[PDB]
């Protein structure tokens, strides 16, 4: 659960990423899609080497929505609930793929914003992301 | 009446809090369910406790205990006491206990405004101080009416009053008010539509600023480039040097500034560089010019200073 | 002689076993059943607690068709309580009980596979988030597999810490390898109503779930919060009993089925279908 | 499976530069400040509460330092890993009972630690390598 | 009463068998709850039969007839009889009889080593009698130092020890004997510390071997590449041809191994062939070692043998 310190950590966090975020996305779908090649079964349509303008566009689509969430972090199942919906029911993704992109986000943040990526913002960010994923993961069935 | 007696808790001081009624000697609330500042104004005058600073309504005191008392109370303001008003009866409501209605009030919040930090007695970090204790405020939804009815309540220029703490670093301790949603006119920034005092997700690096200024000392310029009309944008506010952040910085900004500085249009948003420029940590920060304005002061919400132009470079021009 | 049959077990019989006539009833010749919920030994999914000891042998693995393992709880030696949303995974809203079982694979014990005769949900399964399974034949009850038993009191009062064991995802949202559990303490009734919907009065109930989807809430529903660890029950941990020891007469009672899993970490509260209020249905439905 | 002569390159280049008496502890440290279950298993340990006392622990620095010495005896055995970790397996397994998605937890933070040490020099590439390192180490390290 | 008379039944001597203790004038067992290695110490020092070789409560040893006494003990190791842990109680037990725990001390022990299936009598796959059956070790954990406690026991020259079965076959049989932790200065292999006897996560793939030797047979020389230092690893251990695999062989082994014929370091772990050579079943592994070593025998941990080198490829060299 994000306390108002976690949303006050993720918050800052992610206005420092700022105008990095559709790049910080699209490092984090190539590490996703290098460490863990599994995940690569839900874009069979995608240009998946590196530098991919496809996958920077992702990247970017995805960025956008995490800055969202960051906005509407006391509202994210509303502002997920497209997301959701898609992920959940038209993509199937399931779960697990959800928390290795997590797991990448963190890696490319704490590659990007050394100095910003402390324990307590790690675990926060931690949190927001799994928030995130929950959102996403729940109408799966 | 007469045995009634209400109090309000977990409030900070005596004058804020939950509103708390004894009937039948048992404490009980009273539904956020048609309350505005009618009621709180009724509530605050009742006790003692002056004006009424604010009312709020979803149990952010904390949730109450016991018996809801009133859920749907009429007041029209000038009522002796809480306990007058219509509603619909004593006990009667279709509440929780998430929606206990709360107060503060204005011998209790005491509030005042300053700026701090600034390049002027009328720039820099806008802080408030909400129950004895100074605090900032959160940038987000800070924007030029907040800033117009900032600069007429500390009392000086609302000719030009731009956002952003000039140059003033963070400031410590509270962040009081977030979203203050002035329209322009009210009397003082705690009468505007804002959140709940201190419910925020803000850091201190966000913190609210303006520049109040009567229109006569803000100078912008050109150097760099050779000529009066090409070259790195530079910005004088209240003499404090800076250049434009060119984030969102096209050719209709571009154009505003040719224009304020009297060169036609914007041909070019960079320059063939004649001479160095001295190094300016503060920055200015436009938001979204139409293209028509007049100056570049004229274009909705210029911060000028309270953000970082780290991975974007100075706004650079070739007028004609 | 004297019937007796071997541990785990308690004879089921009305006088003793000395016998083939009997002098209490005659040629009954009793069998013996299983023993409600004393786990040979007992214990003392997000988190932790791995379930080293099989301090759980009541929780049963359920893998639907399309492998999305849940949860299922032994109650007697046949029979198994799980959720309706269990069931119903990989099948249409209109899907009957009769070809749902056919598409289960259930688990008991270590991986001990047992086929499912026939299922049947909850006459208000969407009230009552709740579906029997029952067993081919009864499971050989032994110190991996055991009922847990149906409760005589209501456990579910505020503070009560029962145990959840799940198969369920864990913190990597992966399908947990061993069963593991967590110590979760049920909440407040009204801060959970309040947690999921509006403000606990059906006229300002809203979907406020810190989750996309929202709990079943009702009067046959209890809330348990994460534990002090921060740590929750998460997706597959559905019809895992909310297991309390009852330390008077060293028992383990199914207090609540967990139907809304769904509540990872996010959402504060997991909601449990009471078992008491069920009881009555689950008891009519294994004497047919 | 067998990693390519170019990821073991990779693994062995940055763990070179890997400060071993700090990297460990910083893991260790963020694995209970991020995932606060696995400070069950550190009662021991003394004030794990506040992130800064943990981050802040001698024990937890002691023993993430006993961890990552753990890490680079897997790491020069990267082809027997089973092996070399059948006694910490055991140990984890029995007298300790953690979980095995905990091992997996504390790589991926370990991964996070080593990308925060080392920015662009963690490249998806040998962020790669490092994944499957951690999935070699927590696989043999559990069950 | 302090006058509990304890026995083991059914385990072939006095020192091994099911526990069995009389109290109240009949003769009962206990159960295997929470049974390890301290209980059985407990047991092993109550009839002055040594150390605790192993426990055991599958009744191994036979099933038990009587009151199970003792069902759930804390043994920490030192106490002076098994009536002094947390019993949990006397009589009261949640076991049957085929939950007995029976014990195997180090008097009453038949244990033993032997080597089989090698080149020579100091070689082969290393088998340890328990209960006089005859099993495997698993090389979990089996390294040079047990090789040297296990070369030291069984007594022939012990200057080289290796690990690894040399040409041997999959043991059959049980795997007695798991992930050993000798620190090279026990007696035997059962004194250093391990799994519990018979428990193991292998399979006799795995059979765990050595190889003793004063080192004067062990030769290693390079074929198939005209020059003497260059082609592939052949060796020679106790005249048995075999071949370095190159898992873990990098350039640091491959001048290692160049240093021992004496060719300066190594250029690449590939050569030009010169000569076609054959195919031996056997293989060298070494799992690391520093480099600066000057022989490829003296550098830690090289396993002889027990191994297929099929996912992998045979080990080249061309030193200079
Ligand atoms: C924090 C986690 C995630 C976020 C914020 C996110 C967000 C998004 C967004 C914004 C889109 C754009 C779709 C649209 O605009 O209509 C998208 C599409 C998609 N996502 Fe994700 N996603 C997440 C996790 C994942 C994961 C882990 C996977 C797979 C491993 C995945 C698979 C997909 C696929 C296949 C698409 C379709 C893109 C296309 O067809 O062009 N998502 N996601
Ligand atoms: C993932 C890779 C891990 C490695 C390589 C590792 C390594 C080690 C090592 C070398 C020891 C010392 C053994 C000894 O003292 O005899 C140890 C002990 C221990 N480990 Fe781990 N560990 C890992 C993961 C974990 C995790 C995730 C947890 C808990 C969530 C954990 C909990 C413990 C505890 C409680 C001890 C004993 C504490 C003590 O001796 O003071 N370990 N581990
Ligand atoms: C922002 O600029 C103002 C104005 O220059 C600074 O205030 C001055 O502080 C210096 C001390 O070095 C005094 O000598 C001046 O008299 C001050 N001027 C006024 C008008 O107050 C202020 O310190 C700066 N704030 C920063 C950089 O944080
Ligand atoms: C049960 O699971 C199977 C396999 O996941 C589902 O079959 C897939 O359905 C989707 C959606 O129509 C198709 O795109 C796939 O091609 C199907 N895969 C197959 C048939 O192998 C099936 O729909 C699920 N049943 C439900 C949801 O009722
Ligand atoms: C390992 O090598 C030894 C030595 O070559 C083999 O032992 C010989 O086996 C043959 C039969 O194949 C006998 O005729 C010899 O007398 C044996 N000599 C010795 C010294 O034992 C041994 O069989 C091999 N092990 C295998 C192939 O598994
Ligand atoms: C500039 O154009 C906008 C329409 O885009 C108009 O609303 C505004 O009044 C114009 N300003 C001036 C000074 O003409
Ligand atoms: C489920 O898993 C089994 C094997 O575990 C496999 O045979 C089957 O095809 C899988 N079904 C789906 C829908 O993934
Ligand atoms: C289903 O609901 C009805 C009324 O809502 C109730 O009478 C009935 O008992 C419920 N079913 C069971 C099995 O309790
Ligand atoms: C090789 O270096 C190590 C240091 O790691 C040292 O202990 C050893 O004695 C050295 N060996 C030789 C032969 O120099
Ligand atoms: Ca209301
Ligand atoms: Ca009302
Ligand atoms: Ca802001
Ligand atoms: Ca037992
Ligand atoms: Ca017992
Ligand atoms: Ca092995």
């Amino acid at each position: 659960v994000l306390s108002p310190a976690d949303k006050t950590n993720v918050k800052a966090a992610w206005g420092k990423v700022g105008a990095h975020a559709g790049e910080y996305g699209a490092e984090a779908l190539e590490r996703m899609f290098l460490s863990f090649p599994t995940t690569k079964t839900y874009f069979p349509h995608f240009d998946l080497s590196h530098g991919s303008a496809q996958v920077k566009g992702h990247g970017k689509k995805v960025a956008d929505a995490l800055t969202n969430a960051v906005a509407h972090v006391d509202d994210m199942p509303n502002a997920l609930s497209a997301l959701s919906d898609l992920h959940a029911h038209k993509l199937r993704v399931d779960p697990v793929n959800f928390k290795l992109l997590s797991h990448c986000l963190l890696v490319t943040l704490a590659a990007h914003l050394p100095a910003e990526f402390t324990p307590a913002v790690h675990a926060s960010l931690d949190k927001f992301l799994a928030s995130v994923s929950t959102v996403l993961t729940s109408k799966y069935r | 009446g007469s045995n009634l007696e209400m109090r309000l808790t977990r409030g900070g001081n005596m004058c804020s809090g939950r509103i708390e009624i004894k009937f039948q000697g048992r404490w009980g609330t009273v539904c956020d369910d048609n309350f505005n500042i009618d009621h709180a104004s009724v509530i605050c005058r009742q006790l003692e406790c002056g004006s009424a600073v604010s009312f709020s309504g979803s149990s952010n005191f904390g949730e109450g205990s016991g018996p809801i008392w009133f859920d749907d109370l009429i007041c029209n303001g000038n009522e002796s006491a809480l306990w007058n008003c219509k509603h619909q009866g004593w006990g009667k409501h279709n509440c929780d206990h998430a929606e206990d209605a709360g107060v503060i009030c204005s011998k209790g919040a005491d509030l005042s405004l300053r700026l701090v930090d600034g390049v002027t007695e009328c720039s820099g970090r806008l802080e408030v101080r909400f129950q004895g204790e100074w605090g900032t405020i959160c940038d987000d939804g800070w924007d030029s009416y907040d800033a117009a009815v900032a600069c007429k309540q500390l009392g000086c220029p609302t000719a030009v009053t731009a956002i952003g703490r000039v140059n003033a670093s963070k400031g410590f301790g509270h962040i009081w008010l977030d979203s203050v949603s002035c329209q322009g006119h009210e009397p003082a920034i705690w009468q505007c539509k804002h959140h709940e005092w201190g419910k925020h997700y803000c850091n201190h690096n966000e913190d609210a600023g303006v520049t109040c200024s009567d229109g006569s000392d803000l100078e912008l310029r050109l150097r760099g480039g050779g000529s009066r009309c090409a070259g790195t944008v530079e910005v004088e506010i209240q003499r404090l040097l800076g250049k434009v952040c060119d984030r969102g910085w096209g050719l209709k900004e571009a154009d505003v500034v040719c224009r304020q500085l009297g060169c036609g249009s914007a041909l070019k948003t960079s320059y063939q560089v004649y001479s160095k420029i001295q190094a300016t940590n503060t920055w200015l920060f436009l938001s979204s010019c139409n293209g028509n304005e007049t100056s570049l002061w004229d274009c909705k919400n210029w911060q000028w200073g309270g953000l970082t132009c780290d991975h974007y470079e100075e706004a650079k021009i070739t007028c004609s | 002689v004297r019937y007796q049959c071997k541990n785990y077990y308690k004879l089921r019989t009305e006088g003793d076993g000395v016998y083939w006539i009997n002098k209490a009833v005659g040629d009954k010749l009793p069998e013996c059943e299983a023993v409600c919920g004393k786990p040979k030994n007992p214990a003392n999914i997000l988190g932790g607690h791995l379930d080293a000891k099989g301090s759980f042998p009541w929780q049963a693995k359920m893998v639907s068709h399309h492998n999305l393992t849940t949860g299922a709880t032994l109650i007697n030696e046949q029979w198994l309580l799980t959720t309706a949303k269990n069931l119903f995974l990989n099948h249409s809203e209109n899907a009957t009980a009769k070809d749902i079982a056919p598409t289960l694979t259930l688990y008991v014990g270590k991986k001990q596979l047992v086929e499912i005769e026939k299922v049947v949900l909850h006459p208000n399964y969407s009230q009552v988030d709740i579906g029997l399974i029952k067993l081919k034949q009864k499971v050989s009850v032994n110190e991996r597999v055991m009922p847990i038993c149906l409760p005589s009191k209501d456990y579910a009062e505020v503070g009560r810490v029962g145990y959840v064991s799940g198969w369920g995802r864990n913190a990597n949202f992966k399908f947990t390898d061993h069963l593991k559990y967590v110590m979760l303490p049920v909440a407040d009734q009204d801060q959970c109503i309040r947690h999921y919907e509006g403000s606990t009065v059906p006229e300002k109930k809203t979907p406020k779930s810190p989750v996309g989807v929202q709990p079943i809430l009702n009067e046959h529903t209890f809330c348990a919060g994460m534990s002090k660890y921060q740590e929750d029950t998460c997706y597959g941990d559905a019809g895992s009993a909310f297991a309390v020891h009852d330390l008077e007469e060293d028992t383990w009672y199914a207090t609540g089925i967990l139907s809304f899993d769904k509540s990872c970490a996010v959402a504060e509260y997991g909601v449990y279908v009471k078992v008491t209020s069920i009881q009555d249905w689950v008891q009519k439905t294994i004497a047919e | 499976v067998h990693l390519t002569p170019e990821e073991k390159s990779a693994v062995t280049a940055l763990w070179g530069k890997v400060n071993v008496d700090e990297v460990g502890g910083e893991a260790l440290g963020r694995l209970l400040v991020v995932y606060p279950w696995t400070q069950r298993f550190f009662e021991s340990f003394g004030d794990l509460s506040t992130p800064d006392a943990v981050m802040g622990n001698p024990k937890v620095k002691a023993h993430g330092k006993k961890v990552l010495g753990a890490f680079s005896d897997g790491l020069a055995h990267l082809d027997n890993l089973k092996g070399t970790f059948a006694t910490l397996s055991e140990l984890h397994c029995d007298k300790l009972h953690v979980d095995p998605e905990n091992f997996r937890l504390l790589g991926n933070v370990l991964v996070c630690v080593l990308a925060h040490h080392f920015g662009k020099e963690f490249t998806p590439p040998v962020q790669a390598a490092y994944q499957k390192v951690v999935a070699g180490v927590a696989n043999a390290l559990a069950h």
